[PDB]
DNA sequence: GCATCCGTGAGTAGAGGAAGCACAATTTAACACTTTTGTCAAG
DNA sequence: CTTGACAAAAGTGTTAAATTGTGCTATACTGGGAGCCGTCACGGATGC
């Protein structure tokens, strides 16, 4: 099956590594392999040098270097034993006695740092997790207008999150310039005096504006000494505390000048220098030295504010949603932030220990307690909003998870308090953030995806590539630039016609600061690389995207993440060209390292002898269970003695076919209504799909149980369970565990367990019963593990962990734990959900035998019938064009690649359909068959519909219908043709994760809640359905008083009523009258706890007791 | 002493009680300053109040001191072994009278209860208490089988004589709820102790004979 | 007087229905000082207590209807 | 018997609050840390709020239904149903009066 | 649609009175074991079983059919309720 | 719903609230945004 | 204060709020008996007032009281009754109920307007007490207790049980509900037809009132128990008896989509 | 006329989720012994 | 139906050992510590 490629645009660079946002950021933070003397002041190395040295204020503790050790356990062992994949951390510290001059050095153990796997994830307590990148406002200096009063501006200084307070500079109506700090507004001159600024200094530079400088010229504080001004400022900041200079300088220096408390950031310092046109020595607002404060940023910020208000041409306001003002915090920065938090706590315990207890006899190891540091790191990797359970339904699911961008999390926005403006598609999103891939609902615009060609720079700003255009010719030089840098040029579109490298069009479509213009070739300065750089990886997998509405393209890209792997999965007939790279970068398949020869091929491992002579053996993951329950295994694709080149495929991974992404099947589709089984998105399929094992997938479930120590005695896992027949114990081995290979059904025992009965004398009726049969009560009871309703399959694995085993950390009191893995093979059934890449989805409602399906004149039946009424109002025409191209490939036996916005057009599709008709109809004529009597009838109507040309021969009119994608179709039930030609072709359809097998649930009675005594919720708990307020309104509008009362009392929490109702039904009686609900009794008691006397009365205002006299004091 | 289960104002008020005690016992003849002696009494009151009020389930003072010593030992071994110690290393360092079983039992005692109102997930509509069933009140199924058993047992007893059934009910405790001695049944009817034993045993034999002919009573067992 | 839907519902006579809507602390503190008595007139009050709502089949216009056949009706009337 | 026709809410006096309660809670103890049984004069005391299982006292002298309405002379626990533990209230006697925050803020 | 629902709605002033009459009649049939019915043997509702035709066990279905024959009397304050059940129990023990 | 005089005992208040509120909710989930829902709430 | 299945204990926030008040109340008594100065006594009394405020209404005045080692405020008595999560709106105006189920919906074009398709497996659990009585009436089981054991294991269920379930539901109706329930036609009554499979079959002409379609929608099922409840559902709530709109008086169950296109 | 304070924001489903020590008081367990209570054999 | 038995299951002091509750320590020491703005926006009621 050959592959045909469309398109004209030639890409000069390939896609970057698709997981480099995760992988490269975490390597920079750790610097694990860089020698200690060559390490740069980034990552955790920068955190060590910030907290150290620690001084008592004559003892000093200093930091020299660190190193990372080998992990204790491998990745697969951590998954099986529920461990964390980590590495020990060691620090090399020295203690110096200032009074004496004696030094001691030793290496102290600091704890464990989690390690990232090769694909870019973590193993935390045995589970795979992903750290999601966070977007937030960049630090710096910003100028925005005053919303209340026109012509006025506000200057803001923003540090890194939790690294200082915000500073506001505003010109008050009275003319006084004010500075607001921590919800408190005070005149700026008071602080501006502390920085040693006199009346002669201020008016020299800012006096060239007019009336604004007069508001900074108060003589009440101008003569005041900076020390007096310092104390006065302290009183305003925190009134009530005693004014002392020692306390005063501590507060002012620690608010704007302490590097350990205020941090502008590398990005913030870079932004401040670019805007104000200054150069900063540090990352603080002011610099304290020689016993005085010196200004660094306050003066240049004030000059910009005054000049902006005056109206100088060169000063403009800032757009806060501009992508040059928003930056990304990746996993390395997020981890390092918590590392610095926990390190500051460690230094706080060092200080309290070095001034109390054996001061003369100290060692560095005795001072350092690393418990605070380990708790900070453990908390981040377990209970952070950005640390999420990994999505691995298919290899594409995990790739998308690693490129998501979230505005939520600690230091971010909130879902409820986010407005419209922060959710919009900004013009700078072009080439950096995908405009279509986002969740619908409360998270729309707050979670997004990185563009396919984008990359995050060292300061956290997203850049996109462009090609340099000089003198009308396009060069291959590629420049990555940010949004702020991009605004200065005229950028042409990627589809601009070229004659080699020369621009051929006279009029060129271009962007200037985000808006379309028409320009001459001599005005162009840059060019787009490809149309693929505007969208994300998921959106780039949808062919004919230019013919689909964006609201339905959002559904198509999202649902590709939910497709489950199939045992006979195949690659789509029509592809875009990203299917190979997705499989390669997901690390799910196996490739050869260099040239060699295959020596051994097996279902478990492959051995390759490379041309240098060395043998490398590759084990294969087989029948592994993912986080979502889908089976992940690798199948070999080579034979013994086969020569391979570097990068050749060795074994396919899940949902791949010869190295291409394979999320479904290619089926024959007819577009027509069918007897109402297609009604409102429902789908009809053929029984022939089941016969050849299409849409068949494998799922694995895990079950667990524990044996504990109790006061009454230990629980025992055993085969000898009381009161059980041999039919129940048939599949258990001698240890009480089900044998491997057994078939289990609901109610079957998996692991047998007994527990010691609690001390309780029996009821009198039971005592007489035991006397009659002469049976002695046992001391243990059945507590074994059984299959839940609606589940089952084949037992494929057992795991047994015991106390004392190496690496096993069981909780106190737990003796052993047993785990059982059960696998089932699922075929397509009524109630299962199907979808295509253009957003068309629906559940299977009918399965028909093969002789019932519509069929071609040569006897071939179709596989799927889709309703044409779902197309017009959704405006997703891409599925129609995919069907037309799939019809040509069905007869020609070829597949196609059509890139988005540069691909297959109708004249090319119609030229392929003309070749396919010559084999679809020319074959018939050679075999000795003409035109059917039934086809002549359909042709007669077809020219009354204006579909064919009158006067042509039947063969010529059948070809006219084929070029429109339509054929004559016969009815399987009657043998007569459909009255009009029907669109028939080949389409790629996926089977989604949502199956009716996992969702059907029912309940009669079961567990109840503790306090309210109402039924529990959830299928996993065997809970009932919530009958909420709006449901109660519907029953009231119907006038169904007795039906409403049953749900309120007899079926939720009337304890006496629900017991009597059950006993009446099993006796063949009608249910009795209900009584007071229990939750009303709770409300009365809770109101009495609030010292409120609530009483129920009768017609005569006499009290009525609703507690049966159980709560009345005699 | 902050961060150990009590608020800062609670620690201050507990330390004020130690200062009051120090005034009573202070002696100025010794020429020592007040803060030298009062510091002993102020620390003692704060430390004792922590060991008595910081836990929902109170643990005695001596047992609290054992738990604190056990935590110090494991911290020292952890920084020496480069990893978390096992229970056998902890027991050996604690001293004589300690084995791995005693270490595990002490750690089990030192566990604090968890709140029923703690959320799970991001959205605040799910809490711990929504997943904990109540197992004290009988279910509707269990209440019905109790009454079905009593009704079937009453019909079987009708086949017996008047006194044979009445003696059986007294002995088994079906009337008052509590069983009565052979003598106690004897005093009710005016008969001897040994008479009850044979008549009570005879009624059982008749019940077993009918039971085998109807099989209306075996399922409840 | 004219007032909106929120103010009209919060100034209702029954404190049980007003306290289950909004502003529970303000409603309960005003009812307790006045010693208010809820007569269970509307639908929400009866739902809270699990009573038969006074609407539909639970209304007093149709609730007390009797049904009888001729055989039992002739016997009662003749013997009376 | 009688049907509920009205519900009334009012303030509760100190004298009415003392008539509700079955005893005073004097200790902040919940349960013993070893036997897992309620402590005397605590927040889960059986002598105040009732027995934990039906017709069974704390000491164990009585274990059956025949002594209904009786109070053990050794432990002081009424021999009754354990469901009264959902309905019986206690009280705390304050050393100084305190205001109700509903009638203040 | 229930058979004869249009005629049933025309026999009462309020649609909720029809539901009250039907529900109380069905309770009477259940309590006396269908021995107080006003239907003739050829009018009894039937259900099809693997073993043959038998009486319909649904009492609500019986009540609706009886009410269409015109042999039932309904109203308010017809007879004392205690005296109604005593006579009906005596007639149908 | 029946095209006939209303029967005594119907909760017409609940029906009125559901009749007014339903079209507003479905319109939002499917102009109602501007000068639509806000104007109704203001009235 | 309950012990969970694993041996761990769970307790409510009210216990910690009571413990704080008792501790402060007892300390004040001892301070008064020792003749403490007025500065110490005044501090204790101010702490006692604040402890009562936290028990009644935490966070109304001042900083909320939190459990040590955490920033989550403790739940007070006022929080228990108020809000969307409070006692009124969560437990008194709406509840969770017995005899209810849920599944995915598909279209049944062969149904009548008053019929629906119900899976056998769901109906066995939904009508369990009725089925237990029916099984004992025949020779399937000797008593109700033996009947319940037979249904626990799937491989022990005989073919005659499905015939008995057919006679249980003769004439009965169920309630179908789709969320959100915007008007009263979000709940309608149907006569069930037992089907093979796991999805609920829905009539084409009731989809507009439910605002339902077949791309993943799920629905709930309920069973009315008594004769009053069944009579109300078969007379007032039946789908075939509700054809016009209560809001406008125009037909609500009417031809749509492909039914219009064919005609 | 305006500054300050306070309560409100749709439904169902899922699926993960840091002191010692000495010594007095009190509780518990061990161990005998006395008394009560069934069985057995008569009779 | 009642006697004589007959060991056994249960009840009753007695006491040593775990376990728990409480007081005490004498160089001099005398006012906390974490926060830290897309601070949510709008209406109603109260007090100046
Ligand atoms: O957040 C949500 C989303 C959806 N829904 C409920 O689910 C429905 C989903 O409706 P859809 O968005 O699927 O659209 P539709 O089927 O009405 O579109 P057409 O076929 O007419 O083109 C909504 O109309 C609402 O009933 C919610 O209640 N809440
Ligand atoms: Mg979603
Ligand atoms: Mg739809
Ligand atoms: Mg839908
Ligand atoms: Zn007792």
């Amino acid at each position: 099956m050959e592959i045909k490629r469309f398109g004209r645009i030639r890409e000069v660079i390939p896609l970057p590594p698709l997981t480099e946002i995760q992988v490269e950021s975490y390597r920079r933070a750790l610097q694990a392999d860089v020698p200690p003397e060559k390490r740069e002041n980034v990552g955790i190395q920068a955190a060590f040098r910030e907290t150290f040295p620690i001084e008592e204020e004559g003892l000093v503790l200093d930091f020299l270097e660190y190193r990372l050790g080998e992990p204790p356990f491998p990745q697969d062992e951590c998954r099986e034993k529920d461990l964390t994949y980590q590495a020990p951390l060691y620090a090399r510290l020295q203690l110096i006695h200032k009074d004496t001059g004696l030094i001691k050095e030793d290496e102290v153990f600091l704890g464990h740092i989690p390690l990232m796997t090769e694909d870019g994830s973590f193993i935390i307590n045995g589970a795979d997790r992903v750290i999601v990148s966070q977007i937030h406002r960049s630090p710096g200096v910003y100028f925005t207008p005053d919303p209340a009063r026109p012509g006025r501006y506000i200057a803001s200084i923003i540090p890194l999150p939790k690294r200082g307070p915000w500073i506001d500079l505003e010109v008050e109506p009275n003319g006084v310039v004010s500075m607001k700090v921590n919800k408190r507004k005070f005149p700026l001159v008071l602080l501006l005096r502390v920085l040693g600024y006199d009346q002669e200094t201020l008016a020299r530079e800012l006096g060239a504006y007019g009336e604004l400088v007069q508001g900074l010229m108060d003589e009440s504080v101008f003569a005041m000494r900076p020390e007096e001004a310092l104390i006065r400022l302290f009183t305003l900041l925190r009134p009530g505390d005693p004014p002392k200079r020692d306390k005063a300088v501590a507060y002012v220096y620690g608010l704007i000048a302490d590097p350990r408390r205020y941090d502008l950031g590398e990005a913030g310092r870079y932004k401040a220098e670019e805007k104000l046109g200054i150069r900063l020595s540090g990352r603080t607002l002011a610099r304290f030295e020689d016993g005085e404060f010196k200004d660094e940023v306050f003066l240049p910020t004030l000059r910009y504010l005054f000049a902006l208000t005056a109206g100088v041409p060169g000063h403009e306001v800032d757009d806060i949603d501009h992508l040059g003002n928003r930056r990304i915090r990746t996993v390395g920065e997020l981890m390092t932030d918590q590392f610095r938090v926990g390190l500051a706590r460690l230094a706080r315990g060092v200080r309290e220990r070095m001034l109390m207890g054996s001061e003369d006899s100290l060692t560095p190891a005795k001072l350092v307690n690393s418990r605070p540091l380990e708790a900070a790191i453990r908390e981040f990797f377990s209970r952070s909003q950005l640390s999420q359970f990994k999505d691995e339904t298919n290899p594409l699911s995990s790739l998308r998870h690693k490129r998501r961008i979230s505005a939520l999390g600690p230091g971010g926005l909130t879902r409820e308090r986010a407005g419209f403006d922060v959710r919009d598609v900004h013009r700078t999103h072009y080439g950096r953030i995908c405009p279509v891939e986002t969740p619908e609902g409360a998270n729309i615009g707050l979670i997004t995806s990185l563009a396919a060609y984008a990359r995050v720079d060292e300061l956290g700003f997203i850049r996109t590539p462009y090609r340099r255009v000089v003198g009308g010719v396009v060069t291959d030089e590629v420049v990555y630039m940010t949004a702020t840098e991009e605004d200065r040029y005229t950028i042409a579109q990627a589809n601009t016609p070229l004659e080699g490298n020369r621009i051929a069009a006279e009029r060129v479509v271009a962007r200037r600061k985000g808006e379309p213009v028409i320009v001459s070739p001599e005005e162009v300065e840059f060019m787009d690389v490809s149309p693929k750089q505007v969208f994300s990886v998921n959106t780039n997998l949808i062919p004919f995207l230019e013919h689909d509405d964006a609201n339905r393209a959002l559904m198509g890209s999202n649902m590709q993440t939910q497709a489950v792997p199939l045992i006979r999965a195949q690659a789509p007939v029509v592809m875009t060209g990203l299917e190979e790279r997705v499989v390669r970068d997901s690390l799910a398949a196996l490739y050869a390292e260099e040239d060699g020869e295959v020596a051994k091929v097996d279902g478990n491992r492959i051995v390759v002898r490379y041309e240098d002579g060395r043998l490398v053996e590759y084990p294969l993951r087989r029948f592994y269970r993912s986080n979502q329950g889908t089976a992940l295994d690798q199948r070999p694709r080579v034979v013994v003695g086969q020569r391979v080149r570097k990068g050749d495929l060795l074994a396919d991974g899940p949902a791949s076919e010869n190295g291409f992404l394979a999320l479904g099947q290619n089926v024959l589709v007819a577009i027509m209504p069918f007897d109402g089984y297609n009604f409102e998105d429902a789908i009809v399929i053929s029984e022939e799909l089941l016969k050849r094992d299409f849409y068949t997938s494998i799922h694995i479930e895990r079950y667990e149980i524990e044996a504990r120590d109790t006061k009454l005695g230990p629980e025992r896992i055993t085969r000898d369970i009381p009161h059980l027949s041999e039919a129940a114990l048939r599949d258990l081995d001698e240890e009480g565990v089900v044998r491997i290979g057994a078939e289990v059904k609901p109610g079957d025992i998996l692991v047998g367990r007994t527990s010691f009965k609690g001390e309780s004398e029996p009821t009198p009726e039971e005592r007489l019963l035991r006397s009659i049969f002469g049976e002695k009560a046992r001391d243990v009871k059945d507590t074994s593990l059984r299959v839940p309703p609606g589940e089952g399959g084949i037992v494929v694995r057992t795991v047994r962990l015991r106390r004392g085993d190496p690496g096993v950390e069981l909780k106190p009191g737990v003796r052993e734990v047993v785990r059982v893995y059960v696998a089932q093979k699922r075929k397509l059934q009524v109630g299962d959900k199907l979808a295509n890449r253009h957003g068309n989805k629906g559940v299977v409602a009918k399965i028909l035998p093969v002789e019932d399906m519509p069929h071609l004149p040569d006897g071939t039946p179709v596989d799927v019938i889709l309703n044409p009424l779902g197309v017009p109002s959704r405006m997703n025409l891409g599925q129609i064009l995919e069907t037309h191209l799939g019809l040509a490939g069905y007869f020609l036996g070829q597949r196609y690649i059509s890139p988005i916005f540069d691909g297959a057009k109708e004249p090319e599709i119609k030229e392929l359909l003309a070749q396919a008709f010559e084999v679809y109809f020319g074959k018939r004529k050679g075999e000795g068959f003409g035109v059917d009597k039934r086809e002549v009838e359909v042709l007669r109507r077809a020219e009354k519909l204006g579909l064919v040309t009158p006067g042509k021969t039947p063969e010529e009119q059948l070809k006219e219908l084929f070029l429109q994608g339509k054929v004559v179709l016969y009815d399987g039930r009657t043998g007569e043709p459909i009255e009009g030609p029907i669109v028939v072709g080949q389409m790629f359809i996926m089977k989604l994760y949502h199956m009716v097998e996992d969702k059907m649930h029912a309940r009669s009675t079961g567990p109840y809640s503790l306090i309210t005594q109402q039924p529990l919720g959830g299928k996993a708990q065997f809970g009932g359905q919530r009958f909420g307020e709006m449901e109660v309104w519907a029953l009231e509008a119907y006038g169904a008083a007795h039906t409403l009362q049953e749900m309120l009392t007899l079926k939720s929490d009337d304890i006496e009523g629900r017991n009597a109702a059950y006993e009446a039904i099993i006796k063949g009686e009608d249910v009795p009258e209900p009584s007071v609900p229990e939750s009303f009794r709770v409300l009365v008691k809770e109101l009495q706890a609030l010292a409120l006397d609530v009483q129920t009365l009768d017609e005569k205002d006499n009290p009525v007791d609703i507690f049966e006299g159980l709560a009345s004091k005699r | 002493y902050t961060g150990r289960g009590l608020s800062f104002l609670d620690l201050i008020q507990e330390g004020n009680q130690g200062l009051i005690r120090a005034v009573e016992k202070f002696e100025y003849k010794r020429r020592f300053k007040f803060s030298t002696y009062a510091t002993w009494w102020i620390r003692q009151a704060i430390n004792r109040a922590i060991a008595d009020q910081a836990r929902t389930i109170r643990i005695p003072v001596h047992m609290v001191e054992t738990i604190n010593k056990l935590s110090r030992t494991a911290r020292q071994l952890q920084q020496e072994l480069g990893r978390e110690p096992t229970y056998e290393e902890i027991a050996e360092a604690m001293g004589p009278g300690w084995d791995a079983k005693r270490v595990e039992e002490t750690l089990k005692i030192a566990q604090e209860p968890v709140s029923l109102e703690t959320p799970i997930g991001d959205e605040k509509d799910s809490f711990y208490g929504d997943f904990i069933p109540d197992e004290h009140l009988p279910s509707p199924v269990d209440a019905a089988t109790q009454s079905l058993l009593s009704e079937e047992l009453e019909k079987a007893l009708s086949k017996l004589s008047e006194r044979e059934a009445m003696v059986l009910k007294l002995r088994k405790g079906l009337i008052d709820g509590r069983e009565h001695t052979l003598e106690e049944v004897g005093a009710f009817f005016g008969v001897t102790r040994e008479r009850i034993r044979q008549i009570e045993n005879k009624a059982l034999r008749k019940l077993k004979y009918h039971e085998s002919r109807t099989r209306k009573l075996r399922d409840f067992l | 007087l004219l007032m909106g839907v929120t103010k009209s519902a919060l100034s209702t006579k029954s404190w049980l229905s007003a306290a289950s809507f909004q502003n529970t602390t303000h409603v309960l503190t005003e009812a307790a000082i006045a010693g208010k008595k809820d007569e269970l007139i509307g639908l929400k009050e009866n739902v809270i207590l699990g009573r038969l709502i006074p609407a539909g089949t639970g209304s007093d216009f149709v609730r007390f209807t009797q049904v009888v056949d001729q055989k039992t009706l002739k016997a009662i009337e003749e013997a009376r | 018997k009688k049907e509920v026709r009205k519900v009334r809410i009012a303030l509760a006096s100190p004298e009415k609050i003392r008539s509700w309660s079955y005893g005073e809670v004097e200790k902040p103890e919940t349960i013993n840390y070893r036997t897992l049984k309620p402590e005397r004069d605590g927040l889960f005391d059986e002598r105040i709020f009732g027995p934990i299982k039906d017709y069974e006292c704390a000491c164990g002298k009585y274990k059956r239904q025949r002594f209904e309405g009786k109070v053990c002379e050794r432990c002081g626990v009424e021999v009754t149903k354990s469901i009264v533990r959902r309905y019986r209230m206690g009280h705390i006697e304050l050393a100084t009066p305190a205001a109700h925050i509903w009638f203040v803020k | 649609a229930e058979p004869g629902i249009d005629k049933l709605f025309g026999m009462v002033d309020s649609k909720y009175r029809l539901t009250v009459v039907v529900a109380k009649r069905a309770q009477q049939l259940l309590r006396h074991g269908f021995k107080n019915t006003v239907l003739e043997p050829e009018e009894r509702p039937k259900m099809q079983t693997l073993e043959g035709l038998f009486d319909d066990p649904n009492a609500v279905t019986w009540a609706m059919k009886e009410l269409l024959t015109g042999r039932l009397v309904f109203g308010e304050n017809l007879v004392p309720e205690d005296r109604l059940q005593k006579e009906m129990e005596r007639l149908y023990p | 719903s029946m095209a006939r005089p209303v029967s005594i005992g119907e909760a017409v208040g609940i029906v009125a609230a559901q009749s007014i509120g339903e079209p507003g909710t479905q319109l939002t989930m499917r102009a109602d945004i501007t000068q639509g829902l806000p104007r109704v709430i203001e009235l | 204060m309950v012990q969970v299945d694993g041996g761990r204990f769970a307790t409510s926030d009210l216990n910690d709020l009571y413990r704080r008040l008792i501790n402060r109340n007892n300390r004040l008594k001892k301070l008064l008996a020792q003749g403490a100065p007025e500065i110490i006594i005044r501090n204790e009394k101010r702490m006692l007032q604040e402890a009562v405020d936290a028990l009644l209404d935490n966070g109304r005045r001042g900083a909320p009281v939190t459990n040590p080692g955490s920033d989550r405020p403790l739940r007070s008595l006022t929080d228990i009754l108020s809000g969307k999560q409070g006692r009124f709106r969560q437990n008194l105006l709406g509840k969770r109920v017995d005899y209810s189920g849920r599944s995915v919906i598909v279209v049944g074009p062969q149904l009548k307007l008053h019929q629906c398709g119900l899976p056998k497996r769901m109906a066995l659990e939904l009508f369990k007490p009725f089925l237990l009585k029916k099984m004992e009436e025949k020779g399937i089981a000797p008593n109700v207790k033996a009947a319940r054991r037979m249904l626990e294991r799937q491989r022990d269920i005989k073919d005659e049980v499905w015939d008995a379930l057919e006679e249980v539901i003769h004439g009965k109706v169920v309630l179908l509900n789709r969320a959100p329930t915007l008007h009263r036609l979000g709940i309608q009554a149907f006569q069930p037809v037992l089907v093979e499979g796991q999805s609920i079959q829905l009539h084409p002409l009731v989809c507009e009132a439910f605002n339902a379609d077949f791309d993943g929608d799920q629905m709930a099922v309920h069973v009315p128990l008594s004769s009053f409840a069944q009579a109300e559902a078969r007379i007032q709530m039946l789908s075939a008896h509700n054809l016009l709109s209560p809001a406008s008086g125009e037909p609500l169950a009417k031809p749509s989509r492909d039914i219009i296109l064919g005609l």
